[PDB]
């Protein structure tokens, strides 16, 4: 029973092995991703003030217009 | 490869040493700086001790070696030790013989003028150097692009050089030299772990901070609200089970240390963050050289590959500086060979014979030949 | 050669036809059209004749050197690139098209996009195709074969599709590239079989670590669009450059002969000089082989014959010797020369043009036999061009694409991509490892062009 | 040493469970971030032609000042 229970832990280490190294490039892809989803967050961010901005002083700039 | 001579390249830091074979794009060797004793007694006749351990056969086994830093920002407390670590890279891997090919190395900035006439005396005297050069880190990391219009910001281990090198070099001072890289963050950390009961004491497991580092580790973008954030146990609490057998979970340590970075006043210095030297270099020059600056900020050095390193660049500057040009900093994805790139240039030029040194040379005007001549 | 060499073996005058025939044969695929010439050759060789026991010849090899590969990206108006490319769709049955992912409309793809031109006035490829197919099948090359060849253009034709929106991803640092329409990309990959993630991930971006081992792949470094499309092409041209070689190697498996060893008698065939009324780049490539050419004369009808007429002590006396001119040589080789500050510059990518011909009127309009503008006062010369004088005439030079033209660095991360792949001929396309050159391999190409130039010269010095 | 070998063989094939979970949950995470930075994005890029339309317009009404 030994020499079967030592075959069996054999591929059941290897399988280990093979699943460990999986989740390990699947936690470290979920990683950077989501880096650079908060990277981009900020970046939306940021710009979506700059549009409004960028919408009020051309809005400004067209009142300026009508009043000269 | 065998007709002309063929030059190597190189480019020695205060940590970690980049060299490969000639006519290469990027360094094949890079073997770590440590060189130690065995404080212990060797086996003492289980080989004759003596060889400090060095190269991936040091790193490989710290546990018996008292590692013993040599080259520390200027100083070399032994200059014994690196004869025979260069002894090393040229032939135990390279498998060539510097008595037949020129030699190219990199100049820390602001160097004892001591120094660089030392090394030189290693190369003429001894490994019989006819044509070798040492050239400025930054600069090289430059020429390798498509414009003379950018500034620079390269550092590592050594030291941090803020150096707006784009039309030309050196005028007033704009240029600073900052104690603060690499050797510097992993000092720091052990001596805040401590408030959590962590203590890395010795020097080896000191190196260990240094590769669990740059792993996880993550610098703060607002130190205030994720502070707040600490209440939660998902985005802070880090897994990494110490290969030894006992997990560190860096949750509030992670971005913790960095701010060090935009603080310096956390470790005895008046000198402000990193933002503001950057206004320290602008401000300096002429008036109409700063709104193509901003458009153009060269950002070398693998140390700034730590996630949250560039946004919070866009953050400060545009703070307290100028704000009707376009904001923009080029941070080169792999920063880190920024200079080995520009390296296997300068070996490659031509022009090269304008600026390199001949074995008469420097008989002629002496040892100071090099940095008496050049800049 | 023949009949002087020999006969009687009635295998011999019979293989001697289709030997004969080899000249034509080879004219229809690699060769191209010039202003100049219609049958434009588009691949150095330098042949060699062996013998037999009998006396007729056994067989001989074929070697070529660096190849033009900036027409397949750039060209004047009117003129073609490559035949293939044209002669192939104008004769393949539809069906044969579709199966290799073709529309009949070349505005469609990039590799034909890229120049502006399609139709040709003079040339109809729909009736000269009969020509070529009976030159295939006549040889020794089936549809089985041909197929096979085709299996690398229908990649290159399905990576070729991958263009770009010049992608402004990055807040700030440099503008990345993007490739929203993947099926190109994928398709690219299809045929190669590879991750096509990865894939896009290990060549648009570079990466190392090193430590004993051999590094772990996967660190990003994305680049600007024109060292993104230097990289694109430089694959693009070496991928076919080594195939044709081995593929005439491989036209000889049922031509050539293993029986006897003996002495060569060689061959010489190389690009001829043209002339327009306006030059670039390419062309100094092809000029400057002719500085060579005239330099191996004067090496040889003036310099190694008149020593043998001294070595037999016969009436000679030094008359009127012009310059021996190797000063045209050492301002291109040794330190301080053309291209050793051209190939030079070649790397410093921060000095596009401008600054770069600053590189050359100061380092010569002074060293003999070179002008200008600025020196020599004329108005043909333009402030950005400049005035080289062979030893012939005048010719003047552009500076467009001078640099990723010229570069030609070709590192080992466009390479080895195929390399690892999984098809008989993607890796076979890489032949037995070091044919003939070998020394160390990982290295730019500025200088392994270099050496290809050099093992011209030094095998034509010793010699008669 | 049947005992040790079937001991291993208990912690192992747990271990090898939870492997594989943790790989499926961090592959579940990376694919819904994933989406999540692609309509971002895409989101962003819009924004950026709407914010240089926004100048455009907002500094043709200048120069459209100017001029009255
Ligand atoms: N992938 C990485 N991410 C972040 N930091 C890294 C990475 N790889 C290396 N480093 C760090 O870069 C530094 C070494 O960079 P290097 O350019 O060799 O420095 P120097 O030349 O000053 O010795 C070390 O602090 C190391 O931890
Ligand atoms: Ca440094």
């Amino acid at each position: 029973e030994l020499d079967r229970a030592q075959e069996r832990l054999a591929t059941a280490l290897q399988k280990l092995e093979e699943a460990e190294k999986a989740a390990d490039e699947s936690e470290r892809g979920m990683k950077v991703i989501e880096s650079r989803a908060q990277k981009d967050e900020e970046k939306m961010e940021i710009q979506e003030i700059q549009l409004k901005e960028a919408k009020h002083i051309a809005e400004d700039a067209d009142r300026k217009y009508e009043e000269v | 490869d065998e007709d002309e001579t063929t030059a190597l390249v190189c480019d020695n830091g205060s940590g970690l040493v980049k060299a490969g074979f000639a006519g290469d794009d990027a360094p094949r060797a890079v073997f770590p700086s440590i060189v130690g004793r065995p404080r212990h007694q060797g086996v003492m006749v289980g080989m004759g001790q003596k060889d400090s351990y060095v190269g991936d056969e040091a790193q490989s086994k710290r546990g018996i070696l008292t590692l013993k830093y040599p080259i520390e920002h200027g100083i070399i407390t032994n200059w014994d030790d690196m004869e025979k670590i260069w002894h090393h890279t040229f032939y135990n891997e390279l498998r060539v013989a510097p008595e037949e090919h020129p030699t190219l190395l990199t100049e820390a900035p602001l160097n004892p003028k001591a120094n660089r006439e030392k090394m030189t005396q290693i190369m003429f005297e001894t490994f019989n150097v006819p044509a070798m050069y040492v050239a400025i880190q930054a600069v090289l990391s430059l020429y390798a692009s498509g414009r003379t219009t950018g500034i620079v910001l390269d550092s590592g281990d050594g030291v941090t050089h803020n150096v707006p090198i784009y039309e030309g070099y050196a005028l007033p001072h704009a240029i600073m030299r900052l104690d603060l890289a690499g050797r510097d963050l992993t000092d720091y950390l052990m001596k805040i772990l401590t408030e959590r009961g962590y203590s890395f004491v010795t020097t080896a497991e000191r190196e260990i901070v240094r590769d669990i580092k740059e792993k996880l580790c993550y610098v703060a973008l607002d130190f205030e609200n994720e502070m707040a954030t600490a209440a939660s146990s998902s985005s802070l609490e880090k897994s990494y089970e110490l290969p030894d057998g006992q997990v560190i979970t860096i949750g509030n340590e992670r971005f913790r240390c960095p701010e060090t970075l935009f603080q310096p006043s956390f470790i005895g210095m008046e000198s402000a963050g990193i933002h503001e030297t950057t206004y320290n270099s602008i401000m300096k020059c002429d008036i109409d050289i700063r709104k193509d600056l901003y458009a153009n900020n060269v950002m070398s050095g693998g140390t700034t590959m730590y996630p949250g390193i560039a946004d919070r660049m866009q953050k400060e500057i545009t703070a307290l500086a100028p704000s009707t040009m376009k904001i923009k900093i080029i941070a080169p994805p792999e920063r880190k060979y920024s200079v080995w790139i520009g390296g296997s240039i300068l070996a490659s030029l031509s022009t090269f014979q304008q600026m390199w040194i001949t074995k008469q040379e420097y008989d002629e005007a002496g040892p100071s030949i090099v940095h008496r001549k050049c800049f | 050669l023949t009949f002087v060499s020999s006969n009687q073996s009635p295998n011999g005058e019979r293989i001697s036809k289709m030997l004969l025939d080899s000249n034509p044969l080879l004219e229809a695929f690699g060769n191209a059209k010039t202003l100049r010439n219609d049958n434009s050759s588009r691949f150095g060789k330098y042949m060699e004749m062996q013998f037999n026991a009998v006396g007729s010849p056994i067989g001989g090899k074929i070697t070529n050197y660096l190849l033009e590969k900036s027409r397949v990206v750039g060209r004047t108006q009117g003129e073609r690139s490559f035949h293939i490319f044209y002669q192939m769709l104008k004769g393949l049955s539809q069906s044969k098209l579709d199966e290799l992912g073709l529309t009949p409309n070349a505005p469609a793809y990039e590799y034909l996009k890229k120049s502006g031109c399609f139709d040709v006035s003079t040339i109809d490829d729909s009736g000269e195709f009969k020509i070529i197919v009976k030159a295939m099948e006549t040889l020794g090359l089936k549809e089985s074969d041909q197929n096979s060849i085709w299996r690398i253009l229908a990649a290159i034709l399905h990576i070729g599709n991958i263009t770009f929106a010049e992608a402004a991803e990055q807040r700030t640092g440099t503008t990345t590239v993007k490739v929203s329409d993947t099926k190109s990309l994928a398709a690219a990959a299809s045929c190669l079989k590879t991750d096509q993630q990865s894939l896009s991930i290990a060549l648009c971006y570079r990466s190392i670590s090193t430590g004993v081992g051999k590094r772990c792949e996967v660190i990003s470094v994305p680049m600007d669009c024109n060292q993104a499309a230097y990289s694109r092409d430089a694959l693009a041209k070496a991928l076919y450059e080594r195939l044709f070689n081995w593929l005439v190697s491989k036209i000889n498996t049922i031509i050539n002969c293993t029986t006897e060893k003996g002495p060569v008698i060689g061959i010489l065939d190389i690009y001829g000089f043209e002339v327009f009324q306006n030059n670039s780049f390419e062309q100094l490539n092809i000029n400057f082989c002719n500085e060579k050419l005239q330099q191996l004369f004067i090496e040889l009808t003036l310099k190694s014959e008149q020593e043998e007429y001294v070595r037999e002590g016969i009436e000679w006396k030094n008359i009127e010797y012009f310059n021996n001119k190797p000063i045209c040589e050492l301002i291109e080789k040794k330190p301080i020369g053309l291209i050793s500050l051209l190939d030079e510059a070649c790397l410093i990518a921060k000095s596009t043009d401008q600054t770069f011909l600053d590189s050359i009127c100061k380092q010569f309009e002074k060293n003999p036999h070179l002008q200008s503008y600025v020196v020599s006062k004329d108005r043909s010369i333009g402030d950005t061009c400049f005035r080289l004088k062979h030893y012939a005439g005048d010719v003047t030079y552009d500076v467009r694409g001078f640099l990723d033209k010229n570069k030609d660095t070709l590192f080992g991360d466009l390479i080895s991509s195929m390399q690892s792949s999984s098809d008989p001929l993607v890796q076979g396309l890489f032949p037995p490892t070091r044919p003939e050159d070998s020394k160390k391999r990982p290295e730019t190409a500025g200088s392994q062009f270099r050496n290809a130039m050099n093992a011209l010269i030094t095998t034509l010095l010793a010699c008669s």
